[PDB]
């Protein structure tokens, strides 16, 4: 089998990232010795009561970090005495769950509280964790001096830690820090003191039961106590399962690789945290697949089978998993295994005879998310077009995580000492609720999910949230693990809530909410309370009742913010303000187009590229209602107005814009006649077009129309062009494309001479440049423009730091506006096209990625469900290998601009500089590290927009009174077209122009590279054309003695000189004169 | 600098004297003129020139060998003047393809009218820097909107009109 051959050859190369050491290994089995040989020295102490054990073990240098409240003798019902430790070689190491990543891992212990302190009677209302944390801080003593003979102190430490960010259950730090060291599998450890074995009952660890009876279903005491009772029975079943199952441990490396994919890990998930489906997870998810028993009690899988089958196997089971709001499982000791399809809307999988939720520690809300990501990646397992077996498997969800969020609202949770909660907080728990919900992030945090829950109901594709301040590091000196966090004496600084969030669905923001009827809908009654205050039940289109949720949407700011501002402060507190200043500070950098309501209307708005559009249809339609002596065959826009995904919109009647103008290409009918010469077929066809040209004026003068040669295209300048200027004065190109360009570099190209032999096909090269398949390509772009609305404000937002950049004047324009489009199209191996900023980064990374002097690029152009199959891109690969083994340095081709509809990989990618391109992705890394660096703010937004624009061979620093910001629609009112054609060029900036021609005269030795985006590198001056000098090795220095080979061989040396550097400053003095700041030689 | 203006080709190099404005660093505008005798017309016993300045003028190309005027006040004729281009583009028409060497306009009808001309500008060519102040301050016309505005204004219908009717026949 192709897939069970080629995954283990791609999986491979990544194993030695998460490969293990024999000396690793070694060095850990001698430390696990001697701690279990420190541990065996533990005894049993005395018999002592609370009161006895706070004789020993009250004011101690060792003391264990108890569970909240205080340790006190307020609920002293029972007794709290050391027992005997029990220690076991089991935990990690038990089946070699660590593994050395990139990021390393940790190991587990058999530790446990004993039966003498911890009791049956004691689990009932959280009495026992003060006896066990009594027991450990009476043992501790004994653990600093009988049980601290590691002798390793040098390079390792010893301390008190707690797990899974709980102070009731504790790790032990006993690792070599950077004989008992574990320096060589620089790994960590864990440990704490749990409940026995069967000690509560499943009854009493029911969901209906908590074990801190103060009751509601307990989410963390109920499953804590269920998890520490059956660590053993499921270690063992799990260790069962993977005796029974030969491909077991490649199950686990895989479900290791997709937790690592997804951020995951076996931490806590309910308790506002990212965590659940991990290591803990993966280890029974697998075990009960391979013993089947599903929701129809049906074998899901078995032990036959392959390593890429279970991989594949498990990534589909994971997409189909029914847990949360789909199913649940329960499972027995070994005597069976079964689920069902009970959908309970929450993570919960209740086992039948171990006794215990294996879900519980996991949330339904998390399961969202991870239902969301499992069914791309089910979706990516399925899909074998793309070859990125090794790059999805090993893509980090949390690696980029402004690339992965669309959004994040963080705010300061000022928490305060215990009497001083109430401030910033109003998570009013009573007895049963506080019994479910003791802590800060797991209280306030359900209140906040209530909240966005029923305010933005549909809005929100999925919810995850962060405390951060949370300390790990648990006190032996103090009580517990309790820092300043924010200015509270809990553990507890901010709060973050990333804004998972479906587009579709939260595209409203002053619309109809919650729909009220003459019955009194308790949703749409309390619309007004959940969102605020905003959300009051007012009239609807239909002649119902539906709220009227108040949400602003802007251009310079996130609506996210907004929405949080109306429905937070008058629905639950106005004591925390959680929004998204980077959204603010990029989206107001960005530029938008200068029409009304452009700050009312938020990005995904285009009415203004639609009215352009409306307005070029109604054009064209005349246009194909009027007819000729001359028949035509089609006329098909793909300029700006057919895009509608630029770098600004289409602003109201721009003057003199970079892209005022909108390239409408118009075909004849067959018209063979003319000659194979460029100037006798224009001529020729030309009888009814100067006719069409002046009635163009007269039937459609709400329009305009002209005739001129267009100079853009190499070697060729004998046309007739329309430059079409609307009754507001936006600007057309109905540009007629003959077929005398592909005839003549067909059967034509036997008379052109050896200096014209590669330039024979270089005419049908200029033509089919912009109009081989752009009018396919237009027509597909209204898909895809409609699917991802954002991709367009994605793709502005990299022509602005393009244009910051100054990086994007040495290359073509088709094929940098269809490279923002792979991170929508095609979103894996990362999330898809959220935000502007998460785009521009995204985009980045895949150019990053796709290292040009590397791996030349390839893309296919697939529908949102068109796709290229492997055979078709096998021809694409095949150009692409053999341009770079053509040019290995990419000089003429650095990357390869692979279509479907352009299979050579060359067709847009032709001269651009390999030391530009390299220079520009060298920044663009650059850039994209120092916005990581620097944050999420304004100074992080202009990391990617603020170029050095010095130490060149020219600097960038110009002055021109050529002033045309207004013009160009850049702000620091025409509504007309213009008098004259040279007026409205004149209008515009010419040092744009004069810098092009100064660069184009000079490129072998002295070019004055810019941006392609003019307008948006201007802004408010729109005057200074900015020329960054890129000298050649002959600018001041001595060449060949070659004065026949047309080069600026003249007197400096005797005949072996080169293009001299005083020569070239007086030649481009008098080009310079009228804009002269500041250039020289070089 | 100035006062190397020869060239081991057989070129005599006139250094034109400009005036070095804030788009240059008295500039000393490096081109020559090699004595070329080939089948071309400008090669008719004149200097075929190399290292051609840009920003090019009526009479820019005469100011470059402008120590010759500005001392000995050159009058001559002209035969032919050629391999001078704006931006190499000339290189392939497009009728052309469908069905010297850096000279810039430095060449006259023959020696004999060019001996004010041609064998002053040798002369000044070894008297670069003896006769700087003859030699004439290059401070060419600045680069103007103008010549923008009307290269992306709008063609006369009738200039390709006319054209079109007299080629249907």
């Amino acid at each position: 089998l192709f897939k069970s051959n080629i995954f283990k050859l791609q999986i491979d190369e990544l194993l030695e990232q998460v490969k293990l050491k024999q000396k690793h290994v070694l060095k850990v089995e001698k430390f696990l010795h001697k701690l279990y040989d420190i541990l065996q020295e533990i005894p049993d102490w005395e018999e002592k009561s609370l009161a006895e054990v706070d004789s020993f073990f009250k004011n101690k240098i060792v003391s264990v970090p108890f569970v909240d409240p205080k340790p006190i003798p307020q609920n002293t019902n029972y007794k709290f005495n050391y027992k005997k430790p029990d220690i076991s070689l089991i935990g990690s190491f038990a089946l070699k769950a660590g593994i050395y990543q990139p990021n390393g891992s940790s190991i587990d212990t058999l530790l446990t509280m004993p039966k003498e302190l911890f009791e049956k009677k004691d689990f009932l209302n959280f009495r026992c964790l003060h006896k066990r944390s009594v027991y450990l801080a009476y043992l501790t003593h004994h653990l600093l001096i009988l049980l601290k003979k590691d002798k390793l102190d040098s390079f390792l430490q010893l301390e008190y830690s707690y797990f899974d960010n709980d102070p009731l259950l504790p790790i032990l730090r006993i690792s070599c820090s950077k004989d008992y060291n574990f320096y060589k599998t620089r790994f960590s450890i864990n440990l704490l003191i749990g409940f026995p074995y069967k000690v509560f009952e499943p009854k009493k660890l029911l969901p209906n039961r908590n074990c801190i009876r103060i009751l509601p279903a307990t989410p963390l005491y109920n499953f804590s106590v269920l998890s520490s009772s059956t660590h053993e029975n499921y270690l063992k079943y799990l260790y069962k399962t993977k005796k029974q199952t030969e491909s077991f441990v490649e199950a686990t490396v895989l479900g290791r690789l997709w937790l690592q994919q997804r951020g995951f890990s076996s931490n806590m998930s309910h308790s506002g945290s990212l965590g659940g489906f991990g290591t803990f997870e993966f280890t029974i998810l697998m075990a009960a697949l391979l013993n089947g028993g599903g929701i129809n009690s049906n074998k899901i899988l078995l032990h036959g089978f392959s390593s890429y089958q279970l991989f594949k196997g498990v990534i589909k089971y994971l997409a189909t998993m029914d847990l949360c709001h789909d199913g649940h499982l329960q499972f027995h000791s070994n005597p069976a295994s079964k689920y069902i399809d009970e959908g309970f809307q929450t993570p919960t999988l209740f086992d039948k005879s171990t006794k215990v939720n294996i879900l519980t520690k996991m949330t339904v809300s998390s399961y969202q998310i991870l239902k969301e990501y499992a069914g791309e990646t089910l979706r990516m397992l399925n899909n074998v077009v793309q070859d990125q077996f090794s790059n999805i498997f090993l893509t980090n969800i949390s690696r980029f995580d402004n690339l992965k969020y669309d959004l994040c609202y963080d705010v300061q949770l000022p928490l305060g000492k215990y009497n001083n909660l109430e401030t910033s907080l109003a998570a009013t728990f009573g007895s049963m609720e506080r019994v479910k919900f003791i802590t800060l992030e797991n209280f306030l945090a359900h209140k906040i999910t209530n909240v966005a829950r029923y305010a933005l109901g549909d809005r929100i594709k999925y919810i995850q949230i962060e405390m951060v301040g949370q300390k790990s590091d648990f006190p032996i000196t103090k009580r517990k693990v309790y820092s300043n966090t924010g200015g509270n004496h809990f553990n507890f600084d901010f709060v973050r809530v990333k804004l998972i969030v479906n587009p579709s669905e939260c595209d409203k923001l002053v619309t109809k909410g919650p729909a009220h009827s003459e019955t009194m809908s308790t949703e749409a009654a309390v619309f007004k309370n959940f969102w605020g205050i905003k959300s009051s039940l007012r009239r609807f289109k239909d002649g119902s009742i539906t709220h009227c949720c108040v949400w602003s949407t802007s251009s310079s700011e996130p609506i996210i913010s907004s929405i949080v501002n109306f429905a937070l402060q008058k629905h639950v507190s106005k004591k925390a303000q959680i929004s998204n200043e980077t959204i603010k500070k990029f989206h107001n950098f960005l530029p938008l187009p200068n029409l009304p309501s452009s700050a009312k209307t938020s990005v995904l708005n285009l009415s203004s590229f639609f009215n352009l559009k409306k307005s070029f249809d109604d054009l064209y339609k005349i246009i194909f209602q009027m007819k000729l002596p001359l028949s035509v065959k089609s006329i098909l826009p793909v300029g700006s107005a057919f895009r509608y995904t630029s770098l600004c919109q289409p602003v109201p009647f721009a003057y003199s814009d970079p892209d005022f103008f909108q390239d409408v290409i118009l075909e004849f009918e067959t018209s063979p006649k003319w000659p194979d010469e460029i100037t006798s077929l224009e001529k020729a066809k030309t009888a009814f077009l100067l006719k069409i040209q002046e009635e163009l004026s007269a039937n459609s003068s709400t329009y305009r129309s002209f005739f001129s040669r267009d100079e853009s295209i190499p070697y060729n300048l004998e046309i007739v062009t329309l430059n079409i200027l609307t009754p507001e004065g936006y600007g057309f190109k109905f540009r007629v494309l003959t077929e005398r360009d592909e005839i003549l570099y067909l059967r034509a190209i036997a008379n052109a001479r050896n200096e014209l032999k590669p330039e024979l096909e270089a005419t049908f090269l200029k033509f089919t440049a912009k109009y081989l398949a752009s009018v396919r390509h237009t027509r597909t772009l209204e898909n895809i423009s409609h699917s991802y609305q954002f991709y367009s404000p994605v793709v502005r937002l990299f022509k602005r730091w393009l244009d910051t950049h100054l990086l994007l004047g040495h290359i073509t324009d088709e094929l940098a506006e269809l490279i923002a489009i792979k991170p929508f199209v095609d979103p894996a191996p990362y999330f898809i096209p959220g935000s502007l900023e998460n785009g521009f980064l995204k985009v980045l990374k895949f150019i990053s990625q796709w290292n040009w002097k590397d791996d030349p690029l390839i893309l296919d152009l697939v529908k949102p469900e068109e796709r290229l199959t492997l055979a078709q891109y096998k021809g694409i690969q095949m150009n692409f290998t053999n341009l770079r083994n053509s040019d290995p340095n990419g000089t003429h081709l650095q990357f390869f601009v692979a279509s479907k509809n352009d299979p050579s990989g060359i067709l847009y990618s032709s001269g651009i500089p390999l030391p530009i391109a390299t220079r520009l992705t060298a920044l663009a890394k650059v850039a994209v590290n120092l916005l990581q660096t620097h944050g999420l703010n304004q100074q992080t937004i202009n990391l990617l927009f603020t170029p050095g624009l010095k130490d060149y061979d020219f600097v960038v620093d110009l002055r021109t009174p050529i002033g045309l910001k207004s013009s160009c629609g850049i702000l620091s009112a025409p509504s007309n077209f213009p008098e004259n054609l040279n007026d409205l060029s004149e209008k515009m900036d010419p040092t744009y122009q004069l810098v092009k021609y100064l660069n184009l005269k000079y490129k072998n030795s002295l070019i004055l590279s810019s941006r392609k985006y003019i307008g948006v590198n201007g802004g408010e001056k729109g005057d200074k054309n900015v020329i960054t000098g890129l000298i050649k090795p002959l600018f001041k220095g001595a060449h060949k003695f070659r004065v026949n080979l047309d080069c600026n061989v003249k007197p400096v040396d005797d005949e072996n000189v080169i293009l001299n550097k005083e020569a070239i400053f007086h030649e481009i003095a008098a080009f310079g004169n009228d804009m002269v700041i500041n250039f020289e030689t070089d | 600098i100035e006062d190397i203006s020869a060239m081991k080709n057989g070129f005599i190099v006139v250094p034109f004297k400009l005036p070095d404005h804030k788009a240059l660093p008295a500039s000393l505008h490096f081109m020559f003129a090699k004595r070329h005798q080939s089948s071309n017309s400008n090669e008719s016993d004149c200097l075929f020139l190399v290292n051609l300045p840009l920003l090019s003028n009526i009479e820019h190309m005469k100011k470059f060998v402008g120590q010759l005027c500005g001392k000995y006040d050159t009058v001559s004729h002209v035969e032919e003047l050629l391999y001078n281009d704006e931006f190499g583009l000339h290189e392939v028409d497009l009728s052309a393809l469908t069905s010297p060497r850096n000279t810039a306009l430095l060449k006259f009808v023959d020696a004999a009218s060019i001996n004010n001309c041609w064998n002053a500008l040798k002369k000044y060519s070894n008297l670069h820097a003896k006769h700087p102040n003859e030699l004439f301050e290059w401070t060419y016309t600045t680069p103007s909107f103008t010549t923008f505005v009307n290269f992306y204004k709008p063609l006369d219908i009738d200039y390709l009109k006319e054209d079109i009717h007299t080629h249907m026949a």
